[PDB]
């Protein structure tokens, strides 16, 4: 691997992000299995969410690929776990690094963006009935993210 | 009083600040050290962003608190 | 009586020898302390050296010490190879995202890196030579 | 009989003295080894000192003012100068002081300034304070 | 063999050279270290400039001679 | 003094130019008394030539001032010792330094430029009867530069 990938990979093992676990796949050195703790004071609090992260060939020129593997009720995460986050597409630059992405994803959980153009349909519920959406987020956390 | 800012690259800088200082003011000091304009800085403390009109006192940021910088 | 006197003299000599041995031991302890201080001084020097190495003269894109350092109009620097690859997709600084208006080679950065790296291990020097060849 | 006893005791004392002398010799040898180790350590650190004092003086000094670069600017020809120095030069001549190529561009360099601050930080407080004074003077 | 070049700032660099090397060739190696193009370099040895087509052998420059660089 | 002047001044004392002595004046830190040895294989060989050097206020923006104080027969040195050298006027840049000037002056002795536009009148002799001019240069060296 390029020095940077080696650098980040071992920084993850040595200096773990708070509330986030990130372990290398047993077969693919560019493939990581991530667990994000639901952020404090969020409707996801108490839950644990699986994510997978892949570093493409052209990384860091190309953005890392990230997807939720745990079902979650969130305006910026779709039914297949795909994440709507502009630093994963639009605002990606080689200086950002992996843990920036992971913290940003965690922050997305902490502060959802229902007003996003390419947002779910969950977004609409989040806009018009935020209280109900937050309870449903908590409901889905109970259902899918407690084991 | 001093506070720490963890920059984009994960390095730490020290800022000289007062409890009365606004967030805009702190971002101005970050621009001087990092060259990132205030409108591109999002500062995070205790998992939440810090809004421009508010002060450090308002967010209970104290002596040697660490603020985190993202875009 | 003469034998007893001789024995007493021998005992005195033994005591003197013991005192000399104690003095030698004290000197050895002092030498050890000095050696420890020297090690600490060398350790501090090593720390100062790993200072510029690891966070500093490194390109943010590849995390290697800059290879053919170039400085943009926005005052940020990158490897020539790394920024040239980046600019195949975006004409903006990877760090500050300002539009790139100029790209300038920096002899001072290159000479400083080359001169410092020349003092490090064979492993470090060789990696750099390989990377330059690969990029070439 | 106390005769041979006293003589025997004297012989034992002599043997003890010889043993003590041998121990002293061993201690002296150990001390010599320690001294050699200290010398080796000094040589290891001496080289570092030499590198440090050919590091921060021969490559980070502006040719116009002979100070470590203050607000480093790099020209199109790849040479660097203090911002203050090169601007004063450019009021009179538009050729690089060093290579004399016509100056076509200037850019500041955060990396050079940050590197220099880190290096200077390891120098004497006289050098550090002089740099502070120039920075404010040229400000 | 090695020779020394005293650069514009009075610092010394070392060049790896052969007696057969031309002056142009030596100037190319100086450009790589100093960034001064060959046509702006005037190299001086024993008080005289060294002309481009000539070799080091032609000027009796040897092992550890010092060449002086001016504009 | 500016750091550069301090730097060069002490470089002159510590690292003397071959065949050139340069000492500071006892009253003026910008004033230097220089002695240049006649270059080998020149008609000035064996002679010693006094020069004075002054570093103006605006140095290094302004060129150093230099003049011969020893009478010399040379196309580019006039009767008052003024030196015709383009890096002392036209091609002066702050990167040049003092010792570059001094070596260049020495080199001028080693290789005169009779074809210079603003050259003496000695130049004319040097152009038309170079052999005689060189002997006269040697003559003046005997007369003025051997003490
Ligand atoms: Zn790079
Ligand atoms: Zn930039
Ligand atoms: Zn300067
Ligand atoms: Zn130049």
């Amino acid at each position: 691997l390029p020095r940077r990938i080696i650098k980040e990979t071992q920084r993850l093992l040595a200096e773990p992000v708070p509330g986030i676990k990130a372990e290398p796949d047993e077969s693919n050195a560019r493939y990581f299995h991530v667990v994000i703790a639901g952020p404090q004071d969020s409707p996801f609090e108490g839950g644990t969410f699986k994510l997978e992260l892949f570093l493409p060939e052209e990384y860091p020129m190309a953005a890392p690929k990230v997807r939720f593997m745990t079902k979650i009720y969130h305006p910026n995460v779709d039914k297949l776990g795909r994440i709507k986050l502009d630093i994963l597409k639009d605002k990606w630059s080689p200086a950002l690094q992996i843990r920036t992405v992971l913290l940003s994803i965690q922050a997305l959980l902490s502060a959802p963006n229902p007003d996003d153009p390419l947002a779910n349909d969950v977004a609409e519920q989040w806009k018009t009935n935020e209280a109900q959406a937050i309870e449903t987020a908590r409901a889905w956390t109970r259902l899918y993210a407690m084991n | 009083m001093q506070i720490f800012v963890k920059t984009l690259t994960g390095k730490t800088i020290t800022l000289e600040v007062e409890p009365s200082d606004t967030i805009e003011n702190v971002k101005a000091k970050i621009q001087d050290k990092e060259g990132i304009p205030p409108d591109q800085q999002r500062l995070i403390f205790a998992g939440k962003q810090l809004e421009d009109g508010r002060t450090l006192s308002d967010y209970n940021i104290q002596k040697e608190s660490t603020l985190h910088l993202v875009l | 009586q003469e034998h007893w006197a001789l024995m007493e003299e021998l005992n005195r000599s033994k005591k003197d020898f013991e005192a000399i041995i104690q003095a030698k031991n004290k000197e050895l302890e002092q030498t050890k302390e000095e050696k420890e201080k020297m090690q600490a001084q060398k350790e501090e020097v090593l720390s100062h050296m790993n200072d510029v190495l690891e966070n500093e003269l490194q390109c943010i894109i590849c995390s290697e010490y800059f290879i053919e350092a170039v400085t943009l109009n926005c005052a940020h620097s990158f490897c020539s190879y790394c920024i040239n690859e980046w600019m195949k997709r975006k004409i903006e600084c990877p760090i500050c995202r300002k539009d790139i208006k100029s790209k300038t080679y920096s002899l001072v950065l290159d000479n400083c890196i080359n001169k410092m790296v020349n003092n490090l291990s064979s492993e470090v020097k060789e990696r750099r030579i390989v990377l330059i060849r690969e990029r070439k």
